[PDB]
């Protein structure tokens, strides 16, 4: 089965940058549309950013400070981040969609002021 | 429970087996390898790229002479020229007309475009097999990395299986070994000192940062033109480019067996050749008892699709009535039908179909079902296609 | 007059498509080219682009094209097109143009605007059509005339017609923007505009000409904001979006017909003879591939279909009942031999 | 001869059927979970359906 | 992929017998568009023969 | 970098044989190969169209054809 | 091209050397094309650095 | 960033040197040639001259 591996989460201050990095474990991206979606602990899952041939798009929340990048030769995603706020704080998965819909496992984002 | 069992050296096809014990019911295996690797020792000798000539300014001397300073610079030529009339823009360099004498000096070193793109030269020997493999015991499945050698059992929930070495030890790796590009051939070089020029290995280096040279490229200096001030030179071209345009097509285009080398780490992946000796160090938990499973009765088998194609391209129904109803592993002793599936649940009377793969026109045998034997008889026809894209699925009688 | 030939495109607008590669890559442009067809012999195109040609916002050659909305103009002579070697436009109508064009894979067109460069190329086979035996690739200088099948220059109505289309929903965000605490729409001047938001429940309300805050809402992405039109149509495009019910208001003619002209063919050399007893040497030199069509006028004609650009020498052996052999566009040559 | 087109029919968080013209060698099929876009943002907001 | 792919009675019948085989495969994720494979246009390729 | 990609070319099934037809747009390279120990590997250029057959056994046969990925088939009975 | 020219305009003099270096275009794949195309699948090459790092 | 690799060439000069060819014959222009490489795929070429940029 198609897996969606999520790294770069870690934990850092206010103000700080990060770089989170999903890999798939087959060439997916050329025929679907990823998303990076955040979750704080009890809330939904709510998008963060979404990318495809036809550009990208970033939420409201984090525009002009998360952009998201896709590598169909690597099968990598990347969003870096910069100027995080206490907010910020959740477990990020990274989410593939197309005929079939396929969900990272998550890593924990922390940022402290 | 110890079982030995030898499995085809072929990753991609399942294989399936009983292990039949006298006072408890057969316990099916179920074997799918994915991915086998032959990684062989590799050693670093040298690496060899582009080479390029880099050339010192003529040391100039007018109403005297000068003399050679050796520096010992890898294939270093310096001569003396004398009785010339040197120029530049300005005009005449010199006033003195003969006893001008000039010393040239030049010497050769590596491109440095060529830290990413070298050719390598290896040396290989004593390859190991390394195989990925997914098992299915008892309903028990699992993913699993395992190297074939006498020793390094897997473990896992009681259960030992010790992987016996391969029946063949060839390699489509030969000795000696140069790799570009990401694309490896079996040629032969010259070694560390011995180097020739106009053929590969002209020039070497010990690694890409040891900074120790050996050169040879039978560079001679021509006496330089009249009025002009250079070094001319010549020298046999880089051998390494005539090599590059001779290219032999890579061993992944002309390796045996059709198995396909990847450089990451150096190795073969899937060679299909010889077979895996295996033992199973089976503990007793799992198996299971005969009045725990299900005992049939009057069972029928009957060919519904009957064609000796390379797929399971047969199918036939079994008419059972059974005691009680449970799964249980099915098998045929015989190699003349591969059957699709080892187990198939049991209904109280129902009746179960099988796909199979078979190669014999009359196929006659005897089907072993989890108590029983029963006899299977029909007529196969040919397919319908001249070439299809998969491999056989079936021993070949004769 | 081309008024009435001219004005049916008084109903329709240009429009901005998708363009796999603009001068960036993956990108949006006006002037995404749906297809070229290309039918003739000599290199005439005929091509449909996204923009339209001729109508002001009447003038001959101008580009009428789309901008995220507002319709511009410009001269022809300032966009160019080449596929290995520049074209020559002849001149365009509507979504139509006729240009001439070499050989090649990949059509790419491009214009230029006060700061951005927008090109599009597209990677469609461009087919010369040689006519008659006589294989060249640059149109002659002169020779002898034959009849050929060309594009025509000009616009007329002929018994071919292409389907017009209601104009859709097009989503804008820039309509749709953030107040202090509800969200804001400012629709065009002269329009009505419908914007739907999900930040509450599923909303579709229609306002014309009218600001109107919504509350519920934080943030301008729970909400999309699309424009409306009824006129000027659009043509059967797979890149845009259906509009509502059935979704057909007419048909339109066509421009640019393959109409039954007059082309000049070089003319090959004419053949060196030495005939013998029953047989026949010919050395020939040809300025290109030109076909050699022989045959004998027995009852099995032994027909030789042969193509030769190169000087050469070939005997041939010619009975009683005579000879055929074409060389070019020369006539068929006729010999028939005598008992010596 | 030459392909005739038609503009695709796009519902969002919806559901389409198949109306057959019956034109020569007619072709229809319909595909779900699209997320189709236009120069001004996603043509559409949903997700799924 | 070849001759009588495509049959019209007369010039103006203004109905035809297609057999082209016209294959609809997935279009592209996020792009509207309706891509499509078929055979080539057989008198194509009984005019090169 | 992006590289060209040549014309799917047209195959032609028989028994123990396999036509092909070729029509490279420019000089492209075929390899051929057999699964076997023993390869007869075939390396060429093809410039022109053209028309080539070869035999495949039950054992296997591989070719890969310009910038394509690699192609595998395997005979059977019939 | 076997030899490299390049020239320039002073205000009224043109400097102008030529010099006969081999200068041989390197085509990528299984494909011996001359000059680059438009499209295709993408895969890794080497080529000379735009920055000057 | 540019700057600080950019500054290490302020330590040299340009020069003349011989061109064989010439607008008419072989001179020692400004703009001479000390080597060419061509190592990449799509042509690109790096030129070693005796002028700065």
């Amino acid at each position: 089965d198609v897996q969606l591996q999520a790294s770069g989460g870690g934990s850092v201050q206010a103000g700080g940058s990060l770089r989170l990095s999903c890999v798939a474990s087959q060439n997916l991206f050329e025929y679907y549309t990823m998303g990076w979606y955040r979750q704080v602990p009890g809330s939904q899952r709510e998008r963060v950013a979404l990318i495809n041939n036809g550009g990208s798009n970033v939420a409201g929340s984090v525009e002009g400070r998360f952009t998201i990048s896709r590598d169909n030769a690597k099968n990598s995603i990347y969003l870096q981040m910069n100027n995080l706020k206490p907010e910020d704080s959740a477990v990020y998965y990274c989410r593939a969609f197309g005929p079939a819909d396929y969900w990272g496992q998550g890593t924990q984002v922390t940022v402290s002021s | 429970y110890e079982h030995a069992t030898t499995m085809p050296s072929q990753a991609g096809i399942s294989y399936n087996t009983i292990v039949n014990r006298a006072g408890y019911a057969p316990l099916p295996i179920s074997i799918t390898p994915t991915k086998i690797k032959l990684i062989p020792t590799v050693n670093l000798e040298y690496v060899t790229c582009h080479y390029k000539t880099g050339m010192d300014s003529p040391a100039i001397k007018c109403c005297g002479s000068q003399e050679c300073t050796p520096t010992y610079r890898p294939d270093e030529q310096c001569k003396v020229f004398t009785g010339v009339y040197p120029f530049m823009w300005g005009g005449a360099y010199c006033f003195c007309d003969t006893e001008n004498t000039q010393v040239s000096k030049a010497y050769v070193m590596k491109s440095d475009d060529c830290l990413a793109d070298h050719a390598e030269a290896y040396k290989a020997h004593t390859a190991s097999v390394q195989a990925f493999l997914n098992i299915t015991v008892g309903e028990h499945s699992i993913v699993t990395t395992v190297y074939v050698n006498g020793e390094t059992p897997v473990n896992f929930n009681g259960v030992k299986i010790t992987a016996g070495p391969l029946s063949t030890a060839w390699t489509p790796f030969d000795r000696k070994i140069v790799q570009y590009a990401g694309e490896i051939y079996n040629y032969d070089f010259p070694e560390y000192g011995a180097g020739q020029p106009g053929a590969f290995g002209d020039i070497q280096s010990r690694t890409v940062s040891s900074s120790d040279l050996y050169a040879n490229t039978n560079l001679v200096l021509q006496r330089p033109k009249a009025g002009a001030i250079h070094v001319p030179y010549t020298q046999a071209p880089s051998g390494f480019e005539q090599w590059k345009k001779d290219k032999a097509p890579s061993l992944k285009f002309t390796a045996p067996f059709g198995c396909e080398i990847y450089t990451n780490p150096i190795r073969a992946e899937n060679c299909a050749v010889g077979s895996i000796p295996l033992a199973f160090d089976i503990p007793d938990a799992l198996f299971t008892r005969v009045s725990e499973t299900p005992t049939l009765s009057a069972a029928e088998c009957t060919l519904n699709e009957c064609v000796y194609s390379s797929d399971f391209g047969g199918i036939a129904t079994v008419k059972y009535s059974a005691s009680k109803s449970g799964k249980c592993a099915v098998h045929v002793p015989s190699g003349t039908a591969t059957l699709k599936e080892a187990a198939v649940e049991l209904t109280e009377q129902g009746s179960a179909t099988i796909h199979f793969s078979t190669a014999n026109i009359h196929p006659e045998f005897r089907l072993q079902i989890c108590t029983s034997y029963v006899t299977c008889k029909g007529d196969c026809h040919p397919p319908k296609d001249h070439i299809v894209t998969h491999p056989q699925y079936h021993a070949q009688t004769f | 007059s081309t008024e009435e030939l001219f004005n049916e495109y008084k109903l329709t607008r240009p429009y901005m498509a998708r363009c796999i590669r603009c001068a960036v890559g993956s990108c949006h442009s006006p002037i995404a080219i749906e297809a070229v067809k290309s039918d003739g012999h000599d290199g005439y195109v005929r091509l449909q682009t996204s923009s339209q040609y001729g109508l002001d916002s009447l003038k001959g050659r101008t580009m009428r094209y789309d901008m995220h909305g507002t319709i511009k103009e410009i001269p022809l002579h300032q966009v160019s097109l080449y596929t290995s070697r520049p074209c020559h436009i002849v001149d365009g109508h509507g979504y139509f143009l006729l240009a001439r064009c070499p050989a090649g894979d990949s059509i790419t067109m491009e214009f230029k605007k006060d700061s951005v460069r927008h090109s599009c190329s597209v990677p469609y086979e461009v087919k010369f059509n040689p006519v008659g035996r006589e294989l060249y690739t640059h149109p002659p200088e002169h020779g002898v005339e034959q009849a050929c099948q060309v594009y025509a220059h000009d616009a007329q109505n002929r018994g071919a017609y292409v389907e017009m289309h209601l104009p859709g929903s097009e989503v804008d965000s820039s309509l749709v923007s953030l107040s202090g605490s509800s969200v804001t729409v400012t629709p065009p001047d002269g329009t009505s505009a419908l914007v739907e938001c999900e930040c509450g429940g599923t909303k579709i309300s229609e306002t014309i000409n009218k600001t109107k805050q919504f509350s519920q809402c934080t943030k301008k992405e729970q909400c999309r904001a699309y424009r409306l039109q009824n006129d000027k149509w659009v043509y059967n495009s797979d890149k845009l979006p259906k509009a509502a019910g059935a979704t057909l208001k007419g048909k339109l003619h066509v421009p640019f017909l393959l109409a039954d002209g007059k082309c000049t063919v070089p003319l090959a050399p004419e053949p060196m003879i030495t005939f013998g007893f029953r047989s026949v040497s010919l050395k020939l030199h040809p300025k290109n591939p030109t076909y050699l069509i022989t045959r004998q006028l027995a009852d099995e004609p032994h027909y030789t279909h042969e193509l030769i650009s190169e000087p050469a020498v070939r005997n041939f052996t010619v009975t009683e009942k005579g000879w055929e052999f074409v060389w070019g566009n020369h006539p068929p040559k006729r010999f028939w031999a005598q008992e010596t």
